[PDB]
RNA sequence: UCUAGAGUCCAUAUCAACAAUAGGGUUUACUGGAUCAGGACAUCCCGAUGGUGCAGCCGCUAUUAAAGGUUCGUUUGUUCAACGAUUAAAGUCCUCGUGAUCUGAGUUCAGACCGGAGUAAUCCAGGUCGGUUUCUAUCUACUUUAUUCCUCCCUGUACGAAAGGACAAGAGAAAUAAGGCCUACUUCACAAAGCGCCUUCUAAAUGAUAUCAUCUCAACUUAAUACCCACACCCACCCAAGAACAGGGUU
RNA sequence: UAAAAGGAACUCGGCAAAUCUUACCCCGCCUGUUUACCAAAAACAUCACCUCUAGCAUCACCAGUAUUAGAGGCACCGCCUCCUUAAAUAGGCUCCACGAGGGUUCAGCUGUCUCUUACUUUUAACCAGUGAAAUUGACCUGCCCGUGAGGCGGGCAUAACACAGCAA
RNA sequence: CUAUGUAGCAAAAUAGUGGGAAGAUUUAUAGGUAGAGGCGACAAACCUACCGAGCCUGGUGAUAGCUGGUUGUCCAAGAUAGA
RNA sequence: CGCAAUAGAUAUAGUACCGCAAGGGAAAGACAAGCAUAAUAUAGCAAGGACUAACCCCUAUACCUUCUGCAUAAUGAAUUAACU
């Protein structure tokens, strides 16, 4: 019976997932582009989305520079997080990463995943777009956009 | 839970009990289907080398809400046809004991404080 | 334990080839409309993300050759400018990460 | 089965001696326990009925009844027996029932000691201490078919020779079993659980063979619903659904 | 790893675990040694005591000589040649010290148990790679009753097929 | 002593709990004792994984009143006194 | 009226490998079984009588060896090829 535990299990223990995840936090906000297992990311992006949420706090706060301490592990990134990512989302309340699927992995064929800091310099990766505006059903959909806005 | 094999203090004055003795008092039997025994439920002790007819009146476990949780397993002892061995009782009973039926009349006319 | 009897060729193959253990046809693999490669819905152009990552790996490899040596993550915005685009107004203090081949078209 | 002998009178209220008719074994001298239990009734309890010498609850025997239940401990292990406390009861047997589910004693493994027999080696259907049986499931089969007790009214009527003391009908309280839940307590903490909570449905009347009579292997007349229930999808995500597959949701 | 109340009611036995105390009894004096791979012991050895044999050269005893050497028995030393439990088939030549020896008891402790529960790790189930072995007459491999049992007889049942369990 | 493991990591291990740990202790190195023999704080204990008597070659194709086997077609006669 | 690569020497070799050692001691070179093409459909020693028809109907207690006969009472055999 596993009703209503939203961690997943991982790594040896309690204590290794907790360190897996911080390594994936690191590389995250190191390079602000990761690709890993998709399990992995999934569990990591609540971590990442709340690591902005206190590094909005600013560093003059205590609390939150001991969080950014414990899971930041090259302290080089510590500014950053205060100073290029929370700054970069002042407006943006929400939703800082973006995480797709990817081919899975050649060796274990694992679920793959690439996860990101929205607003980076990288090159965009190749998002989805849905159908163009102009298809046939869009168009009947327009049409009816029209006639029901008059009638109303 | 005053089941068979749990140490209990007799408190009642206990013209036979509270004399030094080396082993301490024990149930040995509950006068209900099953062994677990509540407040009102009258046991069998082992004390002093004798059998005697016994009665609970607090345990250390939680029963309802609006009754004591007290922390030592109080126990009054009481001769085969009902009356009370003992003529006072100093440890607080509880009022639960008005309830359910049950010889209950002459063990609270004997003690004196309640809770 | 152990068999007591041979299993024939025959239950051997209503068990290996029953539907349950076949290998199912996907009904999820369509074309990119624009760039035109195979993929499934839900992931990535196999094809556009190779061509991705192989620009991330050259633009990361700059970023390594300018800062040095490791522990150095700046504390500014980056941003990176191909051959014959001058920072742009709303660029200066951003570190600028020069790279010698034309803008992709895919890169804007 | 004959009652024949008894029983303050009398075989039938009880033993019922011999025998007869029935079902069943007797091998030594000249295999338990845990776990789960399937089944019979030759019934321990609960249920229904007859007689009683129970004038009455209970007792006694007799018929019927196998849906349900049939406790925990001290000493010990040819497996029983004794003893304490209870209980409505602690039933008699078949399938050690069950060791590819687990354990112990043994009886028969090498070590050693004590007692008996022997010149000795050694024996002993003796007593002590110690002591290793491994298994990845191929096939079959299978994996979602409410009772009891106590208390109280009804009261101490009938029954009853005094004395004691009923049914039918209800109302509370507890436990157990099945099924389910997490508001509180408890172990814990987006939840799972119990020590907690909730629900459980053979005596008569008429009457012939045999005109009275006679309960009739005479005719003839009387003493479970509930639950489930939408033909046609399945890429992705989530899930109180889940091993995979399935199932619920994506407004 | 944690656990309500109770704390040995488990069980052959407090084995395991938690906690740290006490008292006695049997055997053996003690430290030691032993059945490499089921027995570590109450067996072997052991100081102490006793008995038997032996008057002596250059390869052991021994470059030794009766207070010596070899072979045996025994095992220092001193002393002689009714209670317990509620209940009980259990426990109760002197002789300190010691024992992973055997039996019993007090107190505590605890999931041993009343009566199980939660979480974690490995295993597990699924995807991907690599890939055994015992076993195997053939099998198109059902149930009940009888005979002497999947296969015979008489009844019953019965569309095919994976996957995970269980152990009649 | 318990649990895991039982084609196992291992043809006797692992984890914990344990006995000894300045001694009759433990141990590296070369030599010696050789099979009815050696050695043995006797357990029939050990002498290269299997010792109430090592292992290899030879006599040896040991012997076996015991077990197991014994190969084409077709026909025909064919069975239970006893010493 | 000797063998022709499981024979003939053990031999391509006393090599490889096993053993501390004595010692042991190989293999080989020039459309059989098993599967795929093509999973299965009530019922049962898997066949026979058949039938228009594959199943359906009726009949039908595997083989060897050992015990007086053995329902498989027990022993042996996964199966092909070669040698026996
Ligand atoms: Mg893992
Ligand atoms: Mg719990
Ligand atoms: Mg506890
Ligand atoms: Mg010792
Ligand atoms: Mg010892
Ligand atoms: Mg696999
Ligand atoms: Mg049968
Ligand atoms: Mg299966
Ligand atoms: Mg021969
Ligand atoms: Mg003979
Ligand atoms: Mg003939
Ligand atoms: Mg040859
Ligand atoms: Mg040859
Ligand atoms: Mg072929
Ligand atoms: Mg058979
Ligand atoms: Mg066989
Ligand atoms: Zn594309």
């Amino acid at each position: 019976i596993s009703h209503g535990r939203v961690f997943r299990r991982m790594g040896l223990g309690p204590e290794s997932r907790i360190h897996l995840l911080r390594n994936l936090l690191t590389g995250l906000v190191r390079h602000e582009r990761i690709e890993a297992p998709w399990a992995r990311v999934d569990e990591m992006r609540g971590y990442a989305e709340k690591l902005i949420d206190y590094g909005k706090l600013g560093d003059t706060n205590e609390r939150a520079m001991r969080m950014a301490d414990f899971w930041l592990t090259e302290k080089d990134l510590i500014p950053k997080l205060f100073q290029v990512l929370a700054p970069r989302y002042k407006d943006q309340t929400g939703g800082y990463t973006r995480m797709l699927q990817i081919p899975n992995r050649s060796l274990d064929r694992a679920k793959m995943a690439v996860i990101e800091y929205k607003g980076n310099c990288l090159p965009p990766l190749p998002l989805p777009r849905r159908d163009s505006h102009l298809t046939l059903l869009n168009q009947l959909l327009q049409g009816l956009r029209q006639d029901l806005r008059q009638s109303q | 839970a005053i089941q068979k094999m749990t140490r209990v203090r007799v408190v009642d004055n206990s013209a036979l009990g509270n004399s030094p003795y080396h082993r301490a008092p024990r149930c040995i039997h509950v006068y209900k289907k099953n062994g677990v025994g509540k407040v009102g439920d009258q046991i069998l002790l082992a004390i002093k080398g004798q059998k005697k007819k016994a009665l609970i009146v607090g345990h250390c476990m939680p029963g309802p809400r609006m009754t004591p949780r007290f922390d030592s397993n109080n126990v009054v002892l009481i001769e085969d046809n009902g009356n009370p061995v003992g003529t006072r009782i100093k440890t607080p009973i509880p009022t639960s004991l008005r309830k359910r039926e049950g010889e209950y009349s002459k063990v609270l006319a004997i003690a004196q404080n309640f809770v | 334990a152990a068999p007591k009897n041979r299993r024939t060729i025959e239950v051997n193959r209503c068990r290996r080839r029953n539907p349950q253990k076949l290998i199912k046809v996907k009904n999820n693999i369509d074309v990119c409309p624009e760039c035109g490669h195979l993929k499934q819905k839900h992931v990535l152009c196999a094809y556009c993300y190779e061509k991705v990552c192989k620009e991330t790996a050259e633009i990361r490899r700059q970023i390594g050759k300018q800062e040095g040596g490791p522990f150095k993550a700046p504390t500014i915005e980056t941003v990176v400018l191909y051959t014959g685009e001058t920072p742009s107004e709303q660029d200066q203090g951003k570190r600028i990460i020069e790279r010698d081949r034309k803008r992709p078209s895919w890169f804007t």
